[PDB]
């Protein structure tokens, strides 16, 4: 697995219209927000799940592109597959007593599962397989300006179960963001790719997943969710030629000229990308 | 010795306010893994001015939803919150540790009261 | 039983509170290298006013951790703390020597009660 | 190798955005805070770990630049290495009787381990190698304004092990600081450098590590961390020309003009550096 | 011996930030506190050790400026040096039977070692050199307001001998006082200076040491400590003309107008010095 040879940074712009981009388990499934300022939030975990789903859809379980975290999966049973493939005996709680054996197990896990190879994993369960650092990392997506999550009440024509209080046209509710433009930051480190084998084919697949992330994620809870811009910064050498924050500041988002009211479409914003330092290359995938 | 509804000590009043806000949040949105206590008990005592603003902002919607449905405690919660806020001259920017201990005492005293009945 | 839940002497109640917080911590983080007694007994008795609020934040975190799984008692400890604090009107700034002796007696009485089957 | 000749004091400004800068082992994993004032804290140990990691990454374990405190390393093995290199026999729990031999054994690992040369070490284990103070010291970093950490509850699409209720959902939690600007103070002493041999090359490497500390520790929990300012005060004397606190007071951080709500970017603060005393030189490495 | 000719009192103000000013040997390592009010305490021996270290650093073992306690030195061996310098044979436990000879050895100790000349020493041992009371004395330093020491949990990513696991692998511990302002009182006795020979240059070096004690005491557990005020009361006559407690009461330390919340900087306190009595001169420019 020939790893990538450059450091990368990228910013992804995606927006949601009349939908719930990411529900909050604690706040009654309302869209996540920064309570002090009202800006919307989408956990990096949600976007990683969407990328995993896109990879599974496109590759359909190819030998090198299995997904470790799956809806119908027990992780210890998957670790046992790794132990068997290395003809080792999984001791109750700890890694193989010899470092080479542990490295073999972890390398098998990284090789077969794309998401372990990309985002890393914590496999130190009863069937211990170690851990990975996830050469690709993403931060929380944060809306450009504050959102106002609405709550819409809906009625069900049927009744789930026979009740004496019946008529019981039960009242449900959906949570909606009228519109929101989110900016997500992410990093890729060559040093960790070397430890994991994250290769250029994996990188192209990752870019494809980011571009086509939401096209196959439609559902009743979510609205029209789409990715709008994708700027990729490639550093010329194994390490950085510039700080990450300096590159992110090159991408500026502001209200389009003459847009006075609250934002309700991507046309209400203007996105500008500056010139990157001499050692950094800028590519616009979208 | 129990809850004193006339102590009018600002840390004590803030503790009572926090307790009633926690009760209102629990009533409005059940099933939360982290209650507002778990999320903001430390911040509320340490920086009452910064967070109580945010919590009070949110609590207005919380009592609003309870009013919508046909149950009523949330009028009682709204009255209690209003009384405590009137008894508070202004929210401190910071509080010393003893003031925070008084805050904790007031919070627990108010918690005991709401548990009854 | 030797514990007296009806005593209501402030040093005794504070000792009981310390014991219940120690139990909550030891339940939430088994195998910890040091109990909260070892960490805060000196400061707790020397300056109760300024440290019990910190101990209560920590106990709230421990109870929240307990509440997440069926091993949850968390209700039991929360009820004990709410009950004990119900009898306290204010934390002492300092405690006399005999007051601290009563504090230790109360702590040891409460600790044994929580060890009962 | 020749030790540095001047005394240094420095101030580092770094911030975190939607991330956990340093978890608290006691309080679950919430970011460290001052329990009385609510200001965030980052232990000097964490920053020294990041410096160690940067040195290991950049020097590739070259000679005279090994890292003593290293993942899964057995320290007594390194102590035995030093004893063998000096051709002594390690008496259990005791230093060599002759002071010259003890100085030799300490100096060997002070020479070929960068982090012992820089931060010192305590090596009085069963294979005793003495102790070192190390010229470079750092204090706890402290946020300039109170931080209100937010707990983020997340769900897992899989179950670790088979069980009656376990293919099924599980619940997780993340702790993040929505934003916080931290200030770290540090000192470098010429006498201790002369004792350990900490030279100008090591000092340049240390400045490089501070500037690029966070660019290579990205993870799913850290969010976006960045270095913002690095002010170094260089004295003309070996022992100094001004008190440390007076120099630290020259760097002032305050909210910028028009900043009203809670801080959410580095643009919400204004940093100014005053005029240094007569015998002290001030430089802005960053 | 041109000893000082005036009696002195002085008050020293110093503070600590996120550090351990003085650990308690029998309470783990928690900072010393008043066990009934929570005020922090720093023993006189700690400050005297810092003064000794400063003298050793700044004089580098010059003639008449050696340090008797030194570090891991054997004191009887130093007593034998004094005995040999006077051409005397030490008795098993007793001073020379001739009083002049008995004073010669003690005079040699006083004239050679600065810290014996300053703080005195107990040298009654198998090689008896007598005892010296010490012109300079210091009382325990006590914090202005109660302190709340905090234990900080620390983890180490390396193991010493062999991990129990072969999950965590080490859980350290740090003690810090988030902030505290300490007041130290001290006395200098002309009658005793005449016995030991504590001269004016010694007094100047002592003032310098007090001003610069902590500038070269930096360590991992010390945090940031500095000297803030140094009030010196110089009596006009040998035996003094004002009670010490009356002079100490002229230095008032009170919480400033920024009395909100816990104190976290020297700016949270206001220090005022009153008018000195008739025959006493107060010099505060230090």
């Amino acid at each position: 697995m020939t790893a990538i040879a450059n450091r990368y940074e990228f910013v992804l712009l995606f927006d949601v219209e009349n939908g719930n981009p990411n529900g909050d388990p604690d706040a009654g499934n309302m869209p996540r927000i920064d309570p002090e300022t009202g800006h919307g939030l989408v956990t990096d975990v949600c976007l990683k799940r969407k990328i995993r789903n896109h990879v599974a859809l496109t590759k359909e379980g190819a030998e090198r592109f299995n997904i470790y975290i799956q809806e119908k999966a027990i992780l210890n049973e998957t670790h046992e597959r790794a132990y068997t493939a290395c003809d080792l005996k999984p001791e109750p709680k700890k890694l193989p007593k010899k470092v080479e054996d542990a490295k073999r197990v972890t390398d098998w896990m990284c090789t077969n599962f794309y998401d372990i190879r990309t985002f890393g994993a914590v496999m130190t369960t009863e069937v211990n397989c170690g851990q990975v650092r996830g050469p690709v990392q993403m931060a929380f997506a944060r809306s450009v300006e504050p959102v106002v999550p609405q709550e819409v009440s809906i009625t069900r024509m049927a009744v789930t179960t026979k009740a004496e209080a019946e008529d019981n046209r039960t009242m449900g509710r959906k949570h909606i963001v009228p519109y929101g433009l989110y900016v997500a930051h992410g990093f890729i480190s060559a040093p960790l790719a070397e430890k994991t084998g994250f290769s250029d084919e994996d990188l192209t697949l990752f870019w494809d997943a980011l571009v086509n992330m939401f096209e196959h994620d439609r559902s009743a809870a979510r609205g029209l969710m789409s990715s709008r811009k994708l700027i990729v910064f490639k550093h010329q050498n194994r390490l950085g030629n510039a700080p990450a924050h300096k590159l992110f500041d090159l991408v500026k988002v502001s209200r389009a000229e003459g847009s006075s009211g609250p934002a309700r479409s991507f046309a209400d914003y203007a996105v500008t990308v500056g010139q990157a330092p001499e050692g950094v290359e800028v590519k616009e995938m979208l | 010795v129990s809850l004193d509804p006339a102590r009018t000590d600002r840390p004590y009043l803030l503790g009572r306010l926090f307790a009633v806000l926690e009760k209102a949040q629990e009533d409005a949105v059940p099933g939360a893994n982290a209650t507002i206590k778990d999320r903001y008990l430390a911040s509320a005592s340490a920086n009452p001015g910064q967070v109580f603003h945010m919590l009070l902002k949110n609590a207005s919607n919380h009592t609003a939803k309870l009013r919508k449905d046909p149950e009523r405690k949330a009028i009682h919660y709204e009255i209690m919150m209003q009384e405590i806020i009137d008894n508070i001259s202004d929210f401190p920017v910071t509080m010393s540790s003893d003031e925070q201990g008084l805050f904790m005492i007031g919070y627990y005293h108010q918690r005991k009261a709401l548990f009854t009945k």
